[PDB]
């Protein structure tokens, strides 16, 4: 109980694309399609998270007239060390009372900072992308927003009308195997493996989720001798692997991406990526069509251009002049490729006159114009435009 | 009220001033540069809107004064690394402060008597940029962008550090030459005494000792509290008589993830040609130009902007998207 | 659920109150430090340190 009709349209957001529905033995009728949002979201897989460390350094055991000992502990890169002949002072003299038979404990262990909470990079896997957009129709003279899967297969039903979008001619994705998000910022990176960090690089660190328990580092943590009479635990370590890549990570998807790819995050999508085509089949019902005896009949049709400008937009105007058979609503559709009207249906009642806005590319634009059923041919002489360069599609 | 049981320590500092190091009361613990606004979080010895008795007072700061605590002004304590820094958060052992580019980081105070105590650390300050434009001053009205600070709340709920007794603290003023012979003055206080001669040489005591046919450079005292409680600090050494007796208090200023306000810079005069864009830059401070193509090949490219610039970029068939600093996308495509 | 030498007590009730530090200073600060790994530890540091 209805036609169904299937149109291919380019991948591209802003534009809006104009189809003929002529189904045999009824009134052709015209769509106004426009992608308002593509959206290629990937299916991801938390490999680990990388923050900053934090070297947790207890107060030094110091032995007066003795010798400290070291354990080994379970802790992530524990590092301990005891020095022998030491002689530290405090404020109100010296603290041990030998001066060759003292020795001091210097431990230090690795573990994630408090800002692990908030400030993160997250180690994601990209895994099959799925895709979905965001499409407007002018249906019977008003605007219809239509959200479905690019599948080809997930049927969205709008005043009765069943809309099937896709599947996407391009199965191509901004996002490689292994990328790395930080706040709205992603980037394609080949990070480290989980346990095969390296010290002073993104991983030094690495942790299953910010509140984890466990933690896995490597940071080269290596305790040093302390000063003469100084009470303190000096070290030598190489610095945070995060800090340092907030500084070298350089610019992120949502700008070095191709195809004009607009990255957004919190989930990671790839938005309005001008690649391939889109098919779009509409299941009109029997109700919005009209037979060609009970539509008006148009005679004696003619045309004339009195301004033209051969630009991105509708840039012409023509004046079409009819006789009808009675009053009725027609469909408004150029049969020439190059042209297009701005107009899908307006009123025809007898012997008047109807205004259409046209886009052309042509310096001498001839072109067949369709209103309802009749076809009319239109001379159009367009001038250059003022620039060579514009801001819309 | 927390402050009862902590007090204010003396600690290591490499640079007490003109290069020479000392047991600060104004010593420098941990520097935090997590914040992505360019806000400090800053750890000292010493305690700031607590009294020396114990009761919570802004306008006053409390240190170790030898062996005992006293008070200091507020309006004495600086911050410092290239230039003075901008204070906005003091409470208990943490400093909140906006530092220019630096070196170093310098943190001193003006005690009871008018002299000044500093602790000076290297510590690499140059905080990232926020956004696309280098500005100098925060603006009322711009774009919102994701961005951490340490928040100005004085209560502490979230972050925590480790708290124990404090070491036997040494002093040469308890022993005294007694005609010829060592005298103990505890001053009711528990004093840990040892000497190089014989009898009763060691032990813990609660009263005054005499140590017969001993000298007093052969002896070494010192004062123990157990009373009151210190931060695991790596500049003060471990209890020797406790093992690994551990506590925790609740510290303020945690970091927050927040909404940062930037200026966005004014749109160029913009001409057009075949397959060409011409932009009149006029930038009042650096900005970043990043532009690419809307195609299979993008060629990323970018550059800082520092002063009056024209610009000629190419303008293909698939487009040209131009981001001048924190306005939005500018997108190009050309006629026909 | 706290832990004081041999015997259980609900954290946030302590048998020190009123005022736990300033009865016995060196009592309180050993009664925090074995309850250190407890998970109701900030209840009975918000209850002893309270006159
Ligand atoms: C259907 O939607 C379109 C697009 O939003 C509307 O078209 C115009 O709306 C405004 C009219 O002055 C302008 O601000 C837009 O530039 C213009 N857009 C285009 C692509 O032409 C249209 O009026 C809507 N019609 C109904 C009946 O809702
Ligand atoms: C923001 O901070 C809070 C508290 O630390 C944390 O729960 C949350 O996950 C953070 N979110 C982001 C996006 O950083």
């Amino acid at each position: 109980g209805g036609y169904e009709h299937v149109t291919v349209i380019p991948n591209t957001v802003g534009v809006p694309y104009k189809t003929l529905v002529n189904r045999p033995g009824y009134s052709p009728m015209v769509l106004e399609m426009e992608l308002l949002s593509v959206t290629l979201e990937p299916t991801l897989s938390l490999d680990y998270i990388t923050c900053e460390y934090k070297t947790v350094i207890p107060s030094p055991y110091v032995k007066c007239c003795g010798t400290a000992e070291c354990k080994d502990k379970n802790l992530p890169d524990y590092s301990c060390k005891v020095f022998t002949g030491v002689y530290p002072f405090m404020w109100g003299g010296a603290y041990c009372f030998c001066d060759a038979e003292n020795t001091q404990l210097s431990e230090a262990h690795v573990e994630k900072s408090e800002s692990c909470k908030t400030e993160f990079a997250s180690a994601y896997r990209a895994h099959t992308a799925s895709a979905s957009a965001k499409l407007r129709v002018l249906y019977q003279g008003n605007n219809i927003t239509v959200t479905a899967y690019a599948n080809g297969d997930h049927a969205v039903t709008v005043k009765d009308a069943k809309f099937i979008v896709g599947p996407m001619s391009s199965a191509w994705t901004p996002f490689d195997n292994k990328i790395v998000v930080y706040k709205g910022d992603v980037y394609n990176m080949d990070y480290p493996p989980f346990g095969a960090g390296r010290p002073g690089q993104f991983g030094d660190i690495q942790s299953r989720t910010p509140e984890s328990k466990d933690v896995y580092a490597n940071t080269q943590l290596v305790l040093q001798r302390p000063a003469a009479g100084t009470v303190h635990v000096p070290y030598s370590q190489a610095p945070s692997g995060f800090k340092y890549w907030l500084k070298e990570r350089g610019a992120s998807l949502q700008h070095t991406a191709p195809f004009g790819c607009q990255i957004a995050t919190n989930p990671v999508r790839a938005v309005n990526c001008a690649v391939g085509n889109m098919p779009i089949s509409i299941d009109i019902p029997e109700a919005a069509f009209t037979r060609v005896v009970d539509a008006p009949s148009l005679t004696d049709m003619s045309c004339e251009v009195p301004a033209c400008t051969h630009s991105s937009d509708f840039g012409g105007v023509a004046i079409i002049k009819y006789a009808a058979s009675k009053k009725g609503k027609c469909a408004v559709h150029s049969m020439t490729n190059a042209v297009t009207i701005r107009e899908a249906e307006i009123e025809v009642e007898g012997n008047s006159q109807l205004q259409i806005s046209f886009s052309t590319a042509l310096a001498s634009a001839e072109f067949r114009v369709q209103v309802c059923s009749t076809q009319v041919h239109c001379a159009a002489e367009c001038h250059p435009p003022k620039d060579h360069i514009v801001n819309y599609p | 009220n927390v402050y009862k049981a902590t007090r204010p320590y003396l600690a290591h500092c490499p640079d007490c001033g003109e290069g020479h190091s000392c047991h600060s009361p104004v010593a420098l613990e941990r520097i935090r540069n997590e914040a992505t606004d360019g806000t400090l979080k800053i750890q000292v010895s010493l305690q700031i809107g607590i009294k020396t008795d114990d009761s919570h007072d802004w306008t006053k700061l409390r240190y170790m004064d030898n062996h005992m605590p006293a008070d200091a002004e507020r309006a004495g304590l600086f911050v410092r690394t290239s230039a003075p820094c901008t204070i906005t958060g003091t409470m208990g052992h943490f400093i909140l402060a906006r530092c220019p580019k630096g070196e170093t980081l310098t943190v001193g105070f003006t005690d009871s008597r008018k002299i000044s105590h500093s602790c000076t650390h290297p510590f690499h300050h140059d905080p990232p940029v926020i956004g696309r434009e280098k500005f100098h001053s925060r603006p009322q009205h711009g774009k919102e962008l994701p961005c951490s600070t340490y928040v100005q709340s004085t209560a502490a709920t979230t972050e925590e550090i480790e708290v124990h007794m404090p070491p036997d603290t040494p002093d040469r003023t308890l022993m005294s030459q007694q005609s010829g012979n060592v005298k103990i003055t505890v001053n009711g206080q528990t004093v840990r005494y040892k000497c190089n001669c014989g009898g009763s040489n060691e032990g813990l005591t609660t009263t005054d000792k005499v140590i017969n046919n001993c000298k007093v450079d052969q002896c070494h005292a010192a004062v123990t509290n157990h009373k009151k409680w210190q931060y695991n600090s790596p500049l003060v050494p471990r209890n020797a008589e406790l093992g690994d007796r551990k506590g925790k208090i609740h510290i303020p200023f945690p970091l927050a993830n927040v909404t940062c306000r930037v200026p966005k810079a004014r749109n160029p005069t913009v001409t057009y040609g075949k397959n060409q864009v011409i932009m009149l830059l006029y930038p009042d401070h650096p900005t970043l130009l990043s532009y690419r193509n809307m195609g299979e090949e993008p060629n990323y490219q970018e550059e800082w902007v520092m002063h009056k610039k024209e610009v000629v970029l190419t303008v293909p068939t698939e487009g040209l998207e131009v981001t001048w600093g924190n306005n939005e996308p500018y997108k190009y495509w050309p006629q026909l | 659920m706290c832990l004081l030498a041999n015997t259980t007590f609900p954290c946030s009730q302590p048998p020190c109150t009123p005022c736990c530090y300033e009865k016995e200073p060196e009592e309180t600060l050993r009664m925090l430090e074995d309850n250190v790994m407890r998970p109701g530890y900030y209840q009975l540091l918000q209850a002893s340190l309270t006159c």
